[PDB]
């Protein structure tokens, strides 16, 4: 079995448009596809005892033994792997359920479709399905250890893309609200929201958090001169530079309750809390030698350990913190103890359980030594010991919720504490007995202000109630009543696209806000380029989404984008689909019209609800998209009668028609015109239908995203594709009562171009000025033949500056076709495109046009100007 | 859609 | 603009306002600064990454963590006219400019090596040093800075033409006039070498010598205004580029050879984002126009129409204060404002 | 830290 | 700096 | 109001009108001679209304948006007489004839030629403009035992807000 | 009128 090619999609996409992550493996079947199951011996007893996981699948067979029924009834290979895959990701703790089969290409080339959660974990998956499923094929059984080792490696694959549970936490409350998010690239930040209304997260830290707040509140000394300043209850102390001055530091603090921290900080380090001698101050000042050169000699305050959050100048959470410890629980020994409240269910590991292990060592037997107590010592009834000086939830310690029990008068001070250092999410570090009285009353003081806090003890306490701590978080960075989101408008069809799409964008832009967008040509904001070249799919639509000056995104989309990795945005606004035809099929595994037209539908059902999608109702598959449509539909028409269109406004729904020379709204029952077709530059006088209705898909999407006709009217009066601005695409000259249109052909399509023109103009004669340059194979007789039955003005220039093909050898094939089918056409041989052809004119009656398909249109666009056009 | 189906 | 001001005791900050109107600033950062903006801009790789994402202009290079892999980056970057910059940061040090020969690629590397350990080996761009300015997302100030030189005026010896520069009566000491003194050192004269010049030699007319790798205003180079000579394509990159690293007041260290032109037109980079950026180059320029670079920052920490004080009531007289003002913040406190007073008492809010 |  |  | 237009009647204002035309009910008329029956145009006696609004010129749209300030009026119909409403009114000799304060809709929602106007639109448009609501917040409830207790605490919460609110039970209708 |  060879895996051939992966793709990775992240969005909705053709498989599904909720399962959002999802491998695409294309895997050849070169033995096995001729082997279903039961012509491979062995393959299900070594299948089932490597991974007896597997009865739990259910496949087709919805039921409980559904998988392992269908192994025994033949099964190929290609749909096993999917099963392997899935229950790897499973068997490491990796949710993943979602999972199709189809077979493509030549018989034996499947592609196998799972769901992963971690994208380097799937592949991973994926690649160790193969091998394992390949062995058992060959032998009858897998080694253990290749299983094991495999299985080490997802462990660790999705443990080093995981999010901290600080900024799980947030992005959880975010989908509830449904805030979008991204990661960026650098520093770990998190983006919330699209274009002017993002946000940025670091874990604890945000885009409202001052530098001033936090460096502040990083200078103990800083904090305690600007809090005393403010009449805030501190602790009282001084400095001593590594000096033996600890005699008298301690006159001044007011005895020997002590604490000695050391100068610099090193976390939870060089710390002695309660210093009752002077060979104990030796002792401590030692360890606080330990670091960089006033946090020497505090006053050491009677009290409990209280952890205060606040986030927007407001408190949200209280908790009361207790170091690791042990009480004299029956006539039991300390080590005894520990290990019979060390057996607690609710103890281990880390960030798996709500606490964690007791751990003895030397630390313990330092803390448990200065209250007269070891190891091996007997507890009196109720006596408690503890076995570490500061409380964490990581060291064995315990956290109880008081939020509920704090006084007025303190919430009052905390918030002010909060608002003299600067900081919006602020953790403040206070100690006292009794958190329910004030701090006066009971000589409580403020230890600590943390900035960027983290939220474990709060939302998973050990004692009370769980608090939500990234609600409050939400509302500051997305005040209740504002956006998160800026207007997403997506096109899509199989033709027309990149018309729409600037057009579309034309109009937003006369409202004066920001609009950006991508089309096959660049990305652009605002009329500048930001990138060439083909920018479709969702590469380019992170772009725009990630731009924080953008209000308005207008986004091509194409297959190709949706087919290699979904779309980028989730859901739109505006959704809009302009036609579904027989063009790229046989590509990317899309074979017929019916699979084409669940490409296309993707876009329609990623709608939002309180949006819209914007149908064509002249094309049988795109209309018949309605019906899967969760938002709400409005149609657009050639052809006002349309049956599809009026039973829609005889219920009042909106629709865009093509009526009495007009481009119109129909509202229900009343009729908005916008403008005449021919007064409308980019619709070739009126005679080009398709400009028309990339005309009216166009009006019809920004009027239901709420734009005013005289908006509308404005830009598509001003809108432009003018010659020598976008040179080589349909330049039309009208030169009074003469016509010649200019394009570039070389296949068929490029002919039918024009020769839309020629069906629909409305005049005397129809000629055109050759086609096919060197690069057609020999179809030119064919080529002659079309010009012969849609001309009666051809005129022959195929001898071109190219000469692919020696010399006027290509005209003469065409000379051969054009006569063979209509041998009167004013058949004049000219062989020069430079000065000639493209200049003789004049050789052409009154209201006649001709079609000119020059080797170079910007020289064909120049020399036409010979006969004065507009 | 809907789960390990080839249906 | 009557804005009450004070020190406060902490970090050297200053006060702007008094009660809930007040803001803070330290030097060229303020109360709306954000510490991920600051921290990102600080970061050379992350400042690249998030702006060559963004679709913004910055110069092409890679990283060797002190090893020899000096020959193979080269090749990456597309050939020899390289620039070398230590790992880490140490102000303006450590930096070889034109790397044009593999020796002088060995040498960059030896002064690299001493700081600690992907700002190794970019391209070289051509083109002048401009600094500009934007301070909320809009543009305020651009100068050209230029290195300290001495030009070929008449047939005369380097240090005979920094002799007669250097008594320029604009240049001294420093902050104290616009320009400080040219001094002639080991550097001075290293840059001289790689010139093809040292002291003694005798310059064409109008050939012009740098005494200098840098541009620097403290160590005698000139700034000149070129404000009102940026295109508009160029000024609205330079604001989108302090909105992507999310700094307010910000330096965009720019690298071109006419700032009048789009910089796709003059293949011109962004070299560096500079938070908390210093002023001095534009309100006090060597040639051009002096600018008002503080009212566009005063704009936005107190925008027009809003307060920058809060009532004060105050009572005096020989009897009656204290009962006074007791009844005065009790009335006020029924409008539901929070109110602060003193008296012979106590200090009291609320 | 990141988480104080 | 301060003065960048 | 049956249909768009109404009969034309013959009566001796009629003949008032077509005998200082020159013309009589017998008389025959040359080719493409119009004669009328009425001195002024009114729907409801016969006559045409032509549907004109896109054909009106920018500094005729100044004047009579300033025309209805000046006056004072919200809803103002204006007669105007003018050869082309195409042309400013100096160019045309034009005038202003009346202000017509709560004018009526029928000849610009049913006009006989041209395409009818939603007029109601910008009315209601006015009296709730966009983005504002209608309807104030309704808290209904009902069973068989324990209505009235909770209808007096719903409504007791809700006056902690500040709001103006009433409420209807089985002993009275009260307000705050 | 009520209807002018
Ligand atoms: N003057 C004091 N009186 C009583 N207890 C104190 C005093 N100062 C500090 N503590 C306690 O000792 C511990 C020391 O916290 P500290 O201020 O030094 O921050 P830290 O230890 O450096 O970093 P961390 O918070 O992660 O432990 C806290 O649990 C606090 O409750
Ligand atoms: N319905 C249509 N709308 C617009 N152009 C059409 C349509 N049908 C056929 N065409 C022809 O095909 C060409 C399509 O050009 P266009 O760029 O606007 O579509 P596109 O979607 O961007 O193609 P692409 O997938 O390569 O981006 C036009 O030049 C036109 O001559
Ligand atoms: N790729 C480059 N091409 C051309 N010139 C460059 C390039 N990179 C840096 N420079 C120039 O070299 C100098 C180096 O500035 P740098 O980015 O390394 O910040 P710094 O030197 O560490 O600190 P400082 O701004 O105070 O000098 C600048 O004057 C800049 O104009
Ligand atoms: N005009 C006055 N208003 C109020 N108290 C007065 C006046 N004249 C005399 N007294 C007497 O003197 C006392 C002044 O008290 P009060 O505290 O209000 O004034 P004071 O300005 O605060 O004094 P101090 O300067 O010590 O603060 C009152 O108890 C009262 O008995
Ligand atoms: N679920 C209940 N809630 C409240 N009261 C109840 C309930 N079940 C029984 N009762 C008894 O019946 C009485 C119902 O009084 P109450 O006025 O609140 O209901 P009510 O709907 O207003 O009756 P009514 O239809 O006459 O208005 C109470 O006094 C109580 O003693
Ligand atoms: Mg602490
Ligand atoms: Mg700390
Ligand atoms: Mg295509
Ligand atoms: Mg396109
Ligand atoms: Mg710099
Ligand atoms: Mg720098
Ligand atoms: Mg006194
Ligand atoms: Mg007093
Ligand atoms: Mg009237
Ligand atoms: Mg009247
Ligand atoms: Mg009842
Ligand atoms: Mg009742
Ligand atoms: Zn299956």
């Amino acid at each position: 079995m060879k895996i051939l090619k992966t793709l990775t999609l992240r969005g909705p996409n053709y498989w599904s448009i909720r399962r959002k992550k999802l491998i695409v493996m294309r895997l050849d079947l070169e033995d096995l596809a001729e082997r279903p199951s039961n012509s491979i011996p062995g393959f299900y007893e070594g299948l089932i005892k490597v991974l007896p996981s597997l009865v739990e699948h259910f496949c087709s067979p919805g039921y409980q033994g559904g998988f392992l029924e269908r192994v025994k009834e033949g099964t190929y290979m290609g749909h096993i792997v999917q099963h392997v895959a899935l229950e790897l990701q499973e068997l490491v703790g990796m949710t993943a359920g979602f999972g199709r089969t189809r077979e493509t290409s030549t018989p034996g080339v499947y592609n196998v479709v799972y769901e992963y959660v971690d994208e380097q974990a799937g592949r991973y998956a994926g690649r160790a399905a193969v091998r394992l499923c390949r062995s058992l094929v060959d032998t009858g059984d897998y080694p253990r250890l290749e299983l094991e080792k495999d299985l080490e490696d997802l462990r660790d694959l999705g443990a080093n893309s995981a999010l901290g549970p600080s900024t799980e936490t947030i992005v959880t409350e975010a989908e509830a609200r449904k805030i979008p998010w991204m990661l960026l690239s650098a520093r770990a930040m998190v983006q919330l929201g699209y274009g002017v209304y993002q946000q940025r997260i670091q874990a604890t830290l945000s885009s409202h958090s001052g530098i001033l707040g936090v460096e502040l509140a990083c200078d103990k000394e800083g904090t305690k001169t600007i809090l005393q300043d403010a009449g805030i209850p501190v602790p009282r102390g001084t400095t001593i530079q590594y000096f033996d001055d600890l005699e008298e530091a301690i006159n001044d603090v007011g005895g020997y309750p002590v604490v000695i921290k050391p100068l610099d900080g090193n976390h939870g380090r060089g710390i002695t809390i309660n210093v009752r001698h002077w060979q104990e101050a030796i002792a401590a000042y030692d360890l606080a030698a330990e670091e960089s050169k006033a946090i020497i000699v505090e006053r050491y305050y009677e009290g409990s350990d209280h952890r205060v959050l606040v986030v927007n100048g407001k408190l949200v959470a209280v908790a009361e913190r207790i170091p690791a410890h042990v009480t004299g629980d029956g006539s039991s020994t300390i080590s005894e103890l520990i290990e019979k409240t060390n057996q607690d269910p609710n103890r281990g590991d880390g960030h798996d359980n709500i606490l964690t292990k007791i751990v003895v060592n030397k630390t313990a037997i330092d803390v448990m030594e200065r209250q007269g107590y070891n190891l091996d010592s007997v507890l009196p009834k109720d006596e408690v010991v503890y076995l570490r000086a500061t409380a964490n939830l990581s060291t064995g310690g315990i956290a109880i919720d008081r939020t509920d029990d704090i006084h007025p008068e303190n919430i009052w001070l905390m918030e002010r504490v909060a608002k003299v250092i600067g900081l919006d999410i602020a953790g403040i570090d206070v100690v006292t007995s009794d958190i329910s009285k004030p701090l006066r009353e009971t000589n409580g003081v403020i230890v600590e202000v943390n900035a960027a806090p983290g939220f474990r003890m709060h939302v998973a306490p050990s004692q009370g109630l769980p608090r939500n701590v990234a609600a409050p978080v939400l509302d500051m960075l997305f005040p209740p009543g504002t956006p998160s989101r800026i207007p997403i408008l997506a096109v899509t069809g199989t033709n027309g696209k990149t018309t729409t799409t600037r057009l579309l964008a034309h109009i937003y832009r006369q409202t004066g806000k920001t609009v950006g967008y991508t089309s096959t040509d660049a990305i652009y904001i605002n009329e500048y380029c930001v990138e060439k070249g083909d920018n479709t799919g969702p590469q380019s639509a992170g772009v725009i989404l990630r731009d924080p000056t953008v209000e308005v995104a207008v986004l091509e989309t194409a297959r190709g984008g949706i087919l290699r990795a979904g779309l980028a945005f989730d859901s739109c606004d505006v959704g809009v689909v302009l036609n579904v035809a027989a063009d790229h099929l046989g590509l990317g595994d899309i074979d017929t019209i019916e699979q084409m037209a669940k490409v296309k539908s993707v876009i329609a059902e990623v709608v939002d609800p309180s949006g819209y999608a914007v149908l064509n109702a002249d094309d049988p598959l795109v209309a018949a998209m309605a019906d899967k449509v969760k938002a709400k539909v409005a149609y657009f028409s050639m052809n006002p009668d349309n049956p599809i269109i009026q039973a829609h406004v005889r219920r009042n729904g909106i629709a865009a028609v093509y009526e009495s020379g007009y481009l119109s709204i129909l509202e229900g029952s009343w009729t908005l015109r916008v403008e005449q077709a021919k007064l409308i530059p980019m619709t070739m006088g009126g005679m080009a239908p398709f400009m028309i209705a990339n005309a009216l898909a166009a009006c019809l999407a920004a009027f239901v995203n709420g734009l005013d006709v005289e908006v509308i009217r404005q830009g598509v009066r001003t809108f432009t594709t003018s010659a020598e601005q976008t040179p080589g695409r349909m330049n039309l000259f009208n030169l009074g009562q003469h016509h010649a249109l200019v394009d570039y052909a070389h296949n068929p399509a490029g002919y039918r171009a024009v020769g839309d023109f020629v069906k629909n103009w409305q005049g005397q004669r129809f000629g055109v000025v050759g086609g096919p340059g060197d690069r057609r194979d020999s179809d030119l007789i064919e080529l002659g033949q079309i010009a012969a039955q849609v001309f009666d003005r051809i005129i022959v220039k195929e001898d071109d500056d190219k000469r692919g093909r020696s010399e006027g050898e290509t005209a003469d094939l065409i000379v051969k076709g054009i006569l063979q089918e209509n041998p009167g056409a004013s058949y004049e041989v000219i062989l020069d495109e430079t000065i000639a052809l493209n200049k003789a004119l004049d050789q052409v009656e009154e209201k006649g046009l001709v079609v000119v398909f020059p080797e170079s249109v910007t020289r064909a666009i120049d020399l036409i100007k010979v006969r004065n056009p507009i | 859609d809907d789960d390990d189906d080839d249906d």
